[PDB]
RNA sequence: ACAGGCGGUGGAAACUACCAAGCUGGAGUACGGUAGGGGCAGAGGGAAUUUCCGGUGGAGCGGUGAAAUGCGUAGAGAUCGGAAAGAACACCAACGGCGAAAGCACUCUGCUGGGCCGACACUGACACUGAGAGACGAAAGCUAGGGGAGCGAAUGGGAUUAGAUACCCCAGUAGUCCUAGCCGUAAACGAUGGAUACUAGGCGCUGUGCGUAUCGACCCGUGCAGUGUUGUAGCUAACGCGUUAAG
């Protein structure tokens, strides 16, 4: 699928916590979703990765001041198209939130190799 | 696009613009300001090309452009 | 920039490495100049051809001498003669192609014709 | 492909350490070299691979 | 003899190229096999001596047989400077080595004890290595023959010093402005050896008379 | 007299120049592809070190050509666990890339500059260099406001020494970092100004095409623009340069 000329093609992939329920996920998805498709969006979707163990122990701090140790988090991915002035509120709320953990936002792009 | 004398100032009379209002934010990109340059040289040595081959059509460029003529 | 500049040292550099063909560019002036060089001995074939609209020209180089030559009216610092100081290259063994207001000719052509002129490279 | 997510193209080009290993010994060429680089540098930070050992 | 060895100075000597290999033009040496024919038949009719500077192993004893067949002088073994240039100290080791040969004919060997005749032994056995074609010489040549240009860069040189015309090894791999008689194509294997070789050869007998 | 200078006069029109039209090879624009640590700004990441908090434990630790200063039973060093901070990015890494230079390397994202090539859109010499002038410009240093882990001018102490205001060792201020601005100097070197044409080759490194080919890429063969190493002619006082020239 292209793109119109007024944007190009990004990617995200976040590392979620493991611990998280079913119905949990559903409104985060959910919750990106409609955040990513106020902004000038097309062709928004959404793969799913397993609990696939961390390489490295990591430490996040919630709101309520406490920290927690993990080794394993469940893993997402999304694959859209976005305007370039509509990233950083992205990037600005898998940052502050605190059920995501890690944000990378790439501009995958073609590469004959 | 055409290739014309005046059509050149009008691709550089946009790039040039549209790098002043860059400036205004990353007025340390001393790079661009060495590439700014050239466009503000390219189109001197056009306009001065236009000038001694036609005045007419110089009076009427500068004129939509709101470019500013040189002294001598 | 001056063309004729680069054509003696086409033909120079040529002699240099040695070679036969030398693939000298096409103009007004230039077959004037190689034209004299044909009657008097320094070359031994001239052809022109093209590959796109312009043209050039190919010459025959001969098989201890060297094929001196020199530049004398520069852009920079033209040089001009009067009839009464047309030079004398070695006494004969060289000559010099001067532009006279009847087109070019050789010096010696000069001193009959009565008429001098810019002179523009010599010859030995 | 040479990316991030691909897992068993990336791990046949690190150290039993987790390190980056030259061209040589890999034989790739200059654009697959540089990618090589940069999947593992971003994945590190993913931790889908250790800095170190 | 190859895309990383041809030497550019034989280009107007090439015709056309293959897969890796070098072709080499057999009608301009054509000609100038007739006119070293010609040259080489005209000069022996007047009774001068040439040579002829063989030292690659391949062709070490093709060379030696060669000049039985006329009365030439071969050099089998390496140039070991000066032969020709150095002449005076050469009569010295050819008076030198022309002697020893009839000093082996007396009967002094047995007064000498057993390592004097050793070195007297050594000593011969060494001349003859390098001075074996040339014991009936007497004098300088007139013409010399190179079978190879890069073993023997010394001999073409010292040619070149006394002003002796020679023929030379203008395949790829060397200068062709070095001798005036040009016969390229020799660096292949025994065949473009002998076919030319024997051929050269050849003429000097018909021209001996 | 010649030669040469000034002025007038009648002719020649190649060249310089002028005037009127033409072309596209030089230059540039529009396109379509493409590599890169180009630059600016904002977010993200780990080890390592240091300090503090405690647990464990008990005499040395640390340093040197040898020693001592110093730290330590008021519990050091070492060893797991934890809080915090600052600065810098191993491996990839070179016969490597980009930039006008100075310089730019952990990751991404935004805005943005320049270069290369292709071709069938176009422009029609719109070019080169550049006195003055202007901009950028390593570290050090200065003026305010912050920050300061580690390393470290100065200054102390312990040694080496006839002496040691040094080399060595233990502690360590400014500074090193960030944001505004000044200073405008370096072996700021390729000790080689810029532009253009011509002038044998050999090896291999990128970028982008073409064709062969396994037409899956690859490989092989060539064009262009670059980047390195040998080297012919030629130059050079010599060393050496040598298609990126010091021809
Ligand atoms: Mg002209
Ligand atoms: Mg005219
Ligand atoms: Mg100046
Ligand atoms: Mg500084
Ligand atoms: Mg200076
Ligand atoms: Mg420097
Ligand atoms: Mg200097
Ligand atoms: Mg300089
Ligand atoms: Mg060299």
């Amino acid at each position: 699928p292209q793109c119109p000329p007024g944007l190009r093609q990004y990617e995200t992939m976040a590392v979620l916590r493991p611990d998280m329920t079913e119905d949990e996920r559903l409104t985060l998805t959910q919750k990106y979703e409609e955040l990513l498709v106020a902004g000038g969006a097309m062709y928004v979707e959404v793969f799913n990765r397993g609990v696939i163990p961390l390489a490295y122990s990591i430490k996040r701090k919630n709101k309520a001041g406490e920290t927690n140790n993990y080794l394993d988090g469940i893993y997402l991915l999304f694959t859209y198209f976005t305007k370039p002035e509509s990233i950083s509120p992205l990037e600005a709320a898998l940052v502050t939130d605190d059920d995501v953990i890690r944000s990378s936002s790439f501009k995958i792009r073609k590469r004959k190799y | 696009n055409k290739g014309s004398v005046e059509f050149q100032v009008f691709c550089f009379t946009n790039k040039i613009r549209r790098l002043t209002l860059h400036l205004e934010l990353h007025k340390k990109d001393y790079s661009s300001q060495r590439g700014l340059r050239k466009t503000l040289g390219k189109r001197q040595r056009l306009l001065a090309y236009l000038l001694k081959i036609n005045g007419v059509r110089y009076k009427e460029l500068i004129s939509k452009l709101n470019i500013r003529e040189l002294k001598t | 920039k001056d063309t004729i500049a680069d054509i003696i040292t086409c033909i120079r550099n040529a002699d240099m490495n040695r070679k036969g063909t030398v693939r000298i560019v096409s103009t007004n002036i230039t077959e004037n100049i190689v034209k004299i060089l044909l009657r008097e001995g320094f070359i031994e074939n001239a052809r022109k051809h093209q590959e796109r609209n312009k043209y050039f020209l190919v010459l025959t180089l001969r098989h201890l001498n060297t094929f001196h030559l020199k530049r004398v009216s520069r852009p920079g610092l033209r040089i001009y003669s009067n009839y009464q100081r047309i030079p004398r290259i070695l006494g004969g063994m060289g000559i010099a192609i001067l532009s006279t207001s009847r087109g070019i000719m050789t010096d010696r052509e000069a001193r009959l014709e009565g008429i001098g002129g810019e002179i523009l490279c010599y010859i030995w | 492909r040479i990316d991030y997510r691909n897992m068993s193209l990336i791990s046949r080009f690190i150290s039993e350490q987790g390190k980056i290993l030259s061209r040589r010994v890999n034989r790739l060429t200059l654009k697959q070299q540089r990618l090589i680089t940069s999947a593992i540098k971003q994945a590190r930070i993913l931790s889908l691979l250790p800095f170190l050992n | 003899h190859g895309t990383r060895k041809w030497n550019p100075r034989m280009s107007p000597y090439i015709s056309a190229k293959c897969k890796g290999i070098h072709i080499i033009n057999l009608t301009r040496t054509a000609r100038f096999l007739s006119e070293a024919c010609d040259l080489v038949f005209d000069a022996s009719s007047r009774g001068k001596q040439f040579l002829i500077v063989g030292t690659k192993n391949k062709a070490a004893d093709s060379v030696a047989r060669a000049a039985i067949r006329a009365r030439c002088h071969y050099v089998n073994k390496k140039w070991l400077g000066g032969m020709l240039t150095n002449w005076s100290t050469t009569e010295t080791r050819l008076h030198k080595f022309r002697d020893l040969r009839m000093e082996q004919t007396a009967g002094r060997l047995a007064r000498l004890p057993k390592r004097d005749a050793a070195v007297v032994k050594r000593q011969l056995s060494h001349l003859q290595t390098y001075l074996g074609g040339i014991k009936y010489m007497t004098g300088l040549p007139d013409i010399v023959i190179i079978v190879d240009q890069q073993e023997e860069y010394t001999a073409l040189r010292e040619c070149i010093t006394l002003g002796i015309p020679t023929i030379c090894l203008i395949d790829t791999n060397c200068n062709p402005d070095l001798a005036d008689i040009s016969i390229p194509a020799n660096d292949d294997a025994i065949a473009s050896i002998r076919l030319i070789l024997t051929k050269l050869v050849f003429a000097i007998c018909e021209g001996r008379s």
